RNA sequence: AUGCCCCGAAACCCCCGGGCUACACGCGCGCUACAAUGGGCGGGACAAUGGGACCCGACCUCGAAAGGGGAAGGGAAUCCCCUAAACCCGCCCUCAGUUCGGAUCGCGGGCUGCAACUCGCCCGCGUGAAGCUGGAAUCCCUAGUACCCGCGUGUCAUCAUCGCGC
RNA sequence: UUAAUUGGAUUCAACGCCGGGAACCUCACCGGGGGCGACGGCAGGAUGAAGGCCAGGCUGAAGGUCUUGCCGGACGCGCCGAG
């Protein structure tokens, strides 16, 4: 399969699966490799022969990552702001969560939020000749 | 023939496939989801990396005798990039090698000396020098100069 | 409505500080674990009394590293940035962030003609 | 590690690299016979005090000189075709073991390409890539003028080696194919007088100009 | 058997050698097997400091060093030989620490 | 109120013996001395240039 | 017979006795050391000496310090001294000198002390 | 140390906080980054300046890790720091702004110190910027030297890509 | 630009320099507050502190400030010279 769509995001089957999953905004190289280990399939094996049952296997792996053997910490937002549990964040949900955090820091008027109001160094970076 | 008389890489490759058979050495549930070292920028590629770790450790215990977790972290440590800073050395994670050594102790190949580390039992030496004798016999026909 | 780790303002209020800190980041939870200075406890007593109604003074403060708790929601306090005590008001959304983030210590830097 | 041990036991009979015993190699041009060293050594790595000897670089083995000129190649004011020949990716400087293995594999590629002694191909390329004339500026009364000059053979082999190395390195740089391939292509081009070689082209262009500056 | 390990530490080479000579002649006069003086590695403590007092001038620093030398003497148990070492004239730059080892 | 706070840590925890500058203070074996002060005191300290 | 080797920081102690031909480097056979160039440096001193003397003696060498290049070259130095001391053959020393001047003399060169003004990159490395 | 002049409940002292790191550009020097040596897996030969008592901390165990619980030895050739690195091999990936590089965002955890968003670092995570070799112009060096690579000590709890020594 | 990015350093001979380590400190910059003038001359003195003391309003805040009520037993407010 030249085009293989997983989680609504199309990928090229020519790439290896560990590389194919990275095309999604919300899976990295490390994350792709460990979810490949979760699925038990060889990460080297190309993505073009991915039957839809394995696509759903990956979809429901992303649906609940902790129960699949991936520890509680490999997710990008453990102790999620609105549940207190560990959940992985993908694509649109990551967009909404990051915007909610940005609007959070703004409405509290934090220095972090203040630098996010105009685009400046939040963690001590200098801009005399830089940026 | 001992571990001294054989190449280390070939000895490790030979020992791993023999350790495959025994059930005591097994990766834990969390092994594949954690890269072999803190310093590492990537996860290991193949799925057998756990056994190669254990097969490595025993060889060290054959030669370096009583060894602790921290020194194994230091030897298994490596060079990591710090970003726009240069590249620097760091020690590997400790939990992986701790589980490996604990499984090895449960296998009986090594014994714990408190305050000093873990040393190699008579059985471990027998297994390793049997492996080394087989490897040296294998390499003798291809390289006759190893007969000496 | 307001949500924080699955708990609203009052749901956060009814519980003690232990899990309430377990909901906070490392930098906040750990600092709360290691205790509060003599002037943080005094200011907390001041604001608790003010919320009760005993302390009717307009409350000024200087503790910039004071972590906002849900109990402080709904009150106006003046925090020091170096010159004056800028006023701030605590809404339910302030939870989990320091007070010193909320005062401009540096005024805006704009650009005039070069020399 | 079996081909390694084979290449370790083959040169027991005093042989350079692992193979290609240098008795069959020959020198054709009369200028390079008393300046190219065909001494029998297993390794081209002497660590010698030739920097402490005025003319003690001639006693070094030829392929040791080639390894040097290979490990001197990245980054300079030397700008050709608008290209910064720079190795920010494991620079060859002081890493003579890479400058041993890469050269060994390159010479292997030559052996399987030409089917002959690659050292013979190398000496033929050196002879074909050595220029014969150059220029200098001299002034009487402050009026400068260009005068044709003929190079000392030591500087001829120096420029030939450095130029071959630079051509190979430029071929490698910012390019898909590897450095051993670059050297292997370059020296075989230089052997049989193809202008496609950067070495031969540079020899021709430096031999010219001096033609008209007489 | 018992043997005393004597550590003689000094910054001055000549005073340390003089004390070692005194212990040597004491041991050979007292008829006691004395394992000859073993000088341990000399320590070179080094401190680097910039020389410009103000913030100007090119970056110029100097390394100031202290060289301290140490000797070890294993002398067999002879209480007659051990009473007399307490009469050794120890220079101010030399210090002696004697321990007993079975 | 008129007393500086004790400081066991940081640069402020060290004020040189001689010149009293709060900046460079080498404490190798506890010299407790400023860098600019070491030049007048090194030769008398048995230090020797080699 | 005991022999020495000093190279940079590589110190080699070699001991040569009559034997089948076994030569071992810190207990490791000569043929198995994975760096090939180090193996060749270790092999070189006994090549030109002759195959008879290669098979006539056993030498055990312990080399500490330096790199694997330094250790291999110090083992080379120790073997070079051991061959001449054992055989005592002037011709062997003479042809060793022809092949190389440092196989019994050695190289006393070392690394020079670093100096202020960007010492880290080297002694003579200065600012632009 | 230091003349002259000034102030003298301030220009004395102290407390708190802020800043000391703010930026539409330029400057000097360094670090990274512009691949195919390579990204990755395993193995191996390999040092020293030196440091170490609220210190080195071996060593056991929990945690991915920072670190949590206990503790041998060491006031230093005897114990720890501590591994060195460069590099070679058995093998996968096969040249694209990616199998490079990570800024940058938010979250989790650990540290120190009263307190690190201003005002630190680390263990990670979705995250990963320009960069596909740079113009005239111009800096340094001359034998184990230049360069590559790594290491620790001093300033120090944190902070340097500082600096020094090896 | 700011309250502050303290100031110094000017091509060689300033710019990984003072800083050879800025979250209090570092501070030399800014805002705010508190406290003593030593030793004398003039003056008060045991006629009762100048040191601290709760409850509190101002104080970020602290018997600093003041309503409150007081002792500890003693030489200490203040102007000028001079600190």
């Amino acid at each position: 399969r030249h085009i293989v769509r997983v989680a609504g995001v199309d990928l090229d089957g020519n790439k290896q699966l560990r590389w194919a999953l990275t095309a999604i905004k919300g899976i990295g190289i490390n994350f792709a490799t460990m979810v490949c280990r979760v699925a038990g399939l060889d990460p080297f094996m190309k993505a073009g022969y991915l039957t839809d049952e394995q696509v759903k296997k990956i979809e429901e792996i992303l649906a609940d990552p902790v129960a699949h053997g991936i520890p509680r910490w490999a997710v990008n937002r453990p102790k999620d702001y609105e549940t207190g549990r560990d959940l992985h964040l993908i694509t649109a949900k990551l967009d909404m969560a990051i915007r909610e955090d940005i609007m959070r820091l703004r409405r509290i008027r934090a220095y972090r939020g203040i630098r996010h109001e105009l685009g400046l160094p939040v963690r001590g970076q200098r801009t005399r000749s830089n940026f | 023939a001992t571990v001294y008389d054989v190449p280390g890489d070939l000895l490790v490759e030979r020992v791993a496939q023999r350790l495959k058979e025994i059930p005591e050495i097994k990766p834990p549930e969390w092994a594949p989801f954690v890269k072999t070292g803190r310093h590492k920028e990537r996860l290991p590629e193949q799925e057998d990396w756990w056994y190669y770790r254990v097969a490595s450790i025993l060889r060290r215990v054959y030669l370096d005798g009583p060894v602790g977790i921290e020194r194994l972290r230091t030897y298994y440590g490596g060079r990591k990039n710090r970003g726009h800073a240069p590249e620097k050395f760091y020690k590997a994670g400790g939990s992986i090698i701790r589980k490996a050594l604990q499984q090895l102790e449960a296998a009986g190949f090594v014994e714990k000396v408190p305050g000093k580390g873990r040393v190699i039992t008579p059985k471990g030496r027998s297994f390793l020098d049997k492996i080394a004798t087989e490897l040296k016999k294998e390499l003798e026909e291809i390289i006759p100069e190893l007969k000496k | 409505e307001f949500r924080y780790r699955g708990y609203t303002l009052e749901q956060l209020m009814n519980m003690s500080l232990e899990e309430l800190a377990r909901l906070f980041p490392a930098r906040q939870r750990r600092s709360l674990k290691r205790g509060l200075t003599p002037e943080q406890k005094k200011l907390l007593r001041k604001i608790r009394l003010a919320k009760k109604g005993k302390y009717k003074k307009p409350i000024r403060t200087h503790c910039r590293d004071m972590i906002i708790l849900p109990e402080m929601v709904g009150l106006t306090i003046y925090v020091h940035n170096g010159k004056e005590f800028v006023p701030v008001e605590i809404k339910p959304e302030m939870i989990g962030h320091y007070l010193g983030e909320f005062a401009p210590t540096r005024k805006k830097v704009e650009h005039g003609a070069p020399g | 590690a079996k081909p390694l041990n084979e290449r370790f036991f083959i040169p027991h009979e005093i042989k350079v690299m692992g193979r290609w015993s240098t008795e069959d190699v020959e020198v054709r041009d009369p200028s390079l016979k008393p300046y190219i060293n065909l001494e029998p050594r297993l390794l081209p790595h002497t660590h010698g005090r030739h920097a402490k000897k005025h003319f003690g670089k001639a006693n070094v083995h030829i392929v040791e000189r080639l390894i040097n000129k290979i490990m001197r190649s990245g980054g300079s004011h030397y700008k050709v075709a608008g290209h910064f020949m720079r190795r920010e990716h494991r620079s060859l400087n002081s890493k003579k073991v890479k400058a041993y293995e890469v050269v060994k594999e390159a010479f292997k590629i030559i052996e399987q390409r030409t089917g002959k002694n690659p050292i013979q191909v190398l000496v033929w390329a050196i002879e074909n890539a050595a220029p014969r004339e150059d220029t200098t500026s001299v002034m009487f009364g402050g009026i400068r003028y260009h005068v044709a000059v003929d190079i000392s053979p030591m500087r001829r082999l120096d420029v030939a080696l450095r130029n071959i190395a630079l051509g190979a390195s430029a071929k490698c740089y910012r390019n898909k194919m590897s450095f051993a391939e670059a050297l292997a292509e370059e020296i075989i081009l230089a052997a049989n007088k193809d202008p496609k070689s950067y070495a031969y082209s540079k020899k021709l262009e430096i031999e010219r100009i001096a033609e008209s500056s007489r | 058997m018992q043997k005393a390990r004597i550590k003689i530490a000094s910054t001055n080479v000549r005073s340390l050698d003089e004390v070692a000579n005194q212990i040597k002649q004491i041991a050979e006069r007292t008829g006691v097997r004395m394992s000859g003086p073993i000088p341990l590695p000399t320590k070179r403590i080094r401190i680097t400091t910039r020389k410009s007092p103000d913030g100007e001038g090119s970056a110029t620093f100097d390394r100031w060093e202290l060289r301290v030398h140490k000797r070890l003497i294993d002398i067999e148990a002879d209480e007659r030989a051990m009473r007399q070492i307490m009469r050794i004239r120890v220079p101010e730059d030399v210090t002696i620490e004697i321990e007993l080892i079975s | 109120y008129n007393k500086r706070k004790p400081r066991k840590f940081g640069k402020g925890a060290r004020r040189c013996i001689r010149c009293g500058q709060y900046g460079p203070i080498i404490r190798i074996q506890g010299l407790m001395l400023c860098r600019h002060c070491f030049r007048e005191v090194a030769p008398k300290l048995g230090f020797r240039k080699y | 017979i005991q022999t020495t080797g000093k190279r940079k920081t590589a110190i080699a102690r070699a001991v040569i006795r009559e034997g089948k031909g076994r030569v071992r480097i810190n207990g490791k056979p000569v043929e198995i050391i994975e760096p090939e160039i180090a193996r060749f440096t270790i092999l070189e001193p006994l090549i030109l000496a002759g195959e008879e003397i290669w098979n006539s003696v056993d030498i055990d060498v312990k080399v500490e310090g330096g790199g694997f290049m330094g250790q291999a070259e110090a083992a080379r130095m120790a073997i070079a001294r051991a061959l001449v001391e054992w055989t005592g053959d002037m011709s062997l020393k003479e042809k060793f000198m022809k092949y190389d001047r440092t196989m019994l003399v050695g190289d006393p060169r070392r690394t020079e002390p670093h100096k202020p003004n960007r010492s880290t990159k080297g002694p003579r490395a200065k600012r632009q």
